[PDB]
């Protein structure tokens, strides 16, 4: 239920992960900048090996679509 | 992204 | 009024830091899950480099009371 | 440093 333990399986499709993490932290208690900062610090925290490689690559200003994009594989 | 790039593809 | 924006002075003292941090923080809105984990990643990391150097020496195990003594005057 | 921490420091 907390956004905290959102975290990226090994196998899982980077697209299933952040559906998961995007109704958590939607339903999540918290402010709008908490939310922006979570976004920015979690889903990049919590994803796997790779796809935290990927992303890191792309970088805070990256799109979602960029994200998409990429880590689509 | 932000939490707006979110809602914006996964809704409020 | 968000707790992200709570940053130590270069010459304030990280007692008064920590003051305004808690007061904040026990303000904002989030879980406690969430408060336990802003606690554990942002006062330190939102302090000043000299006492951030002197948080990073003291380990991830040391007390409130600790972090305190070592940051005095 | 735990939440619990800070509210046995400052309390209420």
């Amino acid at each position: 239920t907390s956004i905290l333990d959102i975290r990226q399986g090994p196998k899982e499709p980077f697209r299933d992960y952040v559906d998961r993490f995007a109704k958590t932290l939607r339903a999540e208690q918290a402010s709008q900048e908490v939310k922006n900062w979570m976004t920015e610090t979690l889903l990049v925290q919590n994803a796997n090996p790779d796809c935290k490689t990927i992303l890191k690559a792309l970088g805070p200003g990256a799109t979602l679509e960029e994200m998409m994009t990429a880590c689509q594989g | 992204i932000t939490f707006e790039d979110l809602l914006d593809y996964y809704g409020p």
